């Protein structure tokens, strides 16, 4: 099949400044390179086709260009609507009809460091027989960061599951939730539960912690 | 005008079965070829099968061959797709997309695309969910919430204070647990000095269950 | 309405 890569996977741009999306496929696939855009919540809807053709009632700050195998989509001006998702798309050898993975533009900010928090797991659960650890990372930018889980100094990996909230209408920060799931046997055979947070607005890594029965 | 509507999504059983449906208006339905793409949750777009304007030619992604077929009934301006064999990895919205008008083929142009549908490949059970506390721990910044855990399927809502409280509420993706069960937190800062006066309660609806909860949220 | 070049032909 046809490879198509993007790049960057995520443009962090103001609105009114100039976007550049790149595609890249593994062969040419000639001028048959389509855009689509894929706002939150939505299907996605096609801008561009054959590389610089405006689709039915696309405004003009959309634009195409290239041929071969390297392609790129320019949107003139920012406007608000366009912090989307953006997929290219390849008709010249199918099937299958291939996509690339998606640009996501995203909103520019200056970077902002991560409150953090940490929730023991409740007695109500403790009484149900399990327990979740709960570590919350609260408006941050940009959305890179790394939770580290420790259980008495010892480095958790794979037993905890995290999940990140899509940008803030009103600051353009992330947040971020982490839980530690352990049985309430394996739960009360150890005492110091830490959540260790490194983020690059960090100067060092911020650790929140807890003793168990305290 | 021209409007397409998928339906049919739900939770099926790995390796039972399912058909989709998307309903096509506003243009000659039997004038069009037509597709079907799908999207995993947090991922991208994946074709999946294209059949002519006369159902005489079909094609399919590798990932589904032998499993899906795709089919359409002009006269009811439907399009379907039988779906067998289903995995996990089959969980996905599914929308239909109109072919682009060519002559003599298949352009490969999508437009424009339904809303999709929503199919869950699971064996898990109905199951409302349990609300734990997250209990908040200055003249500053407290943070509090709520656990959503063990349901099953998605979606729940959260609101706060039925909807008053806004301000700094972050309410999370879910996470699908080993069990096949989801679990969400949804968490508020407030004022510290506010947890002495200003109750806090989270308002859970997880609708497949008929299931609401209001959790008082204490120190 | 936008009339597109055909990429693979009917059988």
């Amino acid at each position: 099949e046809i490879v198509l890569t993007q790049s960057p996977a995520t443009l962090s741009l103001s609105p009114g400044e100039r976007a550049t999306l790149s595609c890249r496929a593994s062969q040419s696939v000639g001028s048959y390179l389509a855009w689509y855009q894929q706002k939150p919540g939505q299907a996605p809807r096609l801008l561009i086709y054959d590389a610089s053709d405006r689709a039915t009632g696309i405004p003009a700050r959309f634009s195409g260009s290239g041929s071969g195998t390297d392609f790129t989509l320019t949107i003139s001006s920012l406007e608000p609507e366009d912090f989307a998702v953006y997929y290219c798309q390849q008709r010249s050898n199918w099937p299958p009809l291939t996509f690339g993975g998606g640009t996501k533009v995203e909103i520019k900010r200056t970077v902002a460091a991560p409150s953090v928090f940490i929730f023991p797991p409740s007695d109500e659960q403790l009484k149900s027989g399990t327990a979740s650890v709960v570590c919350l990372l609260n408006n941050f930018y940009p959305r890179e960061a790394k939770v580290q889980w420790k259980v008495d100094n010892a480095l958790q990996s794979g037993n905890s599951q995290e999940s990140v909230t899509e940008q803030d209408s009103k600051d353009s920060t992330y947040s971020l939730s982490s839980t530690l799931t352990l049985s309430k046997a394996d739960y009360e055979k150890h005492k110091v539960y830490a959540c260790e947070v490194t983020h690059q607005g960090l100067s060092s890594p911020v650790t929140k912690s807890f003793n168990r029965g305290e | 005008q021209v409007q397409l509507v998928e339906s049919g999504g739900g939770v099926v059983q790995p390796g039972r079965s399912l058909r989709l449906s998307c309903a096509a208006s506003g243009f000659t339905f039997s004038s069009y070829n037509m597709h079907w793409v799908r999207q995993a949750p947090g991922k991208g777009l994946e074709w999946v099968a294209v059949i002519s304007n006369d159902g005489s030619n079909k094609y399919y992604a590798d990932s589904v061959k032998g499993r899906f077929t795709i089919s359409r009934d002009n006269s009811k301006n439907t399009l379907y797709l039988q779906m067998n064999s289903l995995r996990a990895e089959d969980t996905a919205v599914y929308y239909c997309a109109r072919d682009g008008r060519s002559v003599g083929g298949f352009s490969g142009i999508l437009d424009p695309w339904g809303q999709g549908t929503l199919v869950t490949v699971s064996s898990a059970s109905t199951k409302g969910p349990s609300v734990f506390p997250l209990a908040p721990s200055s003249g500053g910044t407290a943070a509090l919430g709520c656990l959503v855990k063990d349901y099953f399927p998605e979606p729940v809502t959260v609101s706060w204070n039925s909807g008053a409280l806004t301000s700094g509420v972050h309410t999370f993706p879910a996470v699908l647990q080993s069990s096949g069960l989801y679990s969400l937190s949804s968490v508020v800062t407030v004022p510290s000095s506010s947890l002495g006066t200003q109750t806090y309660i989270c308002n859970v609806n997880h609708k497949p269950s008929n299931t609401k909860v209001d959790k008082k949220v204490e120190p | 309405e936008t009339i597109y070049n055909t990429t693979l032909k009917y059988g």
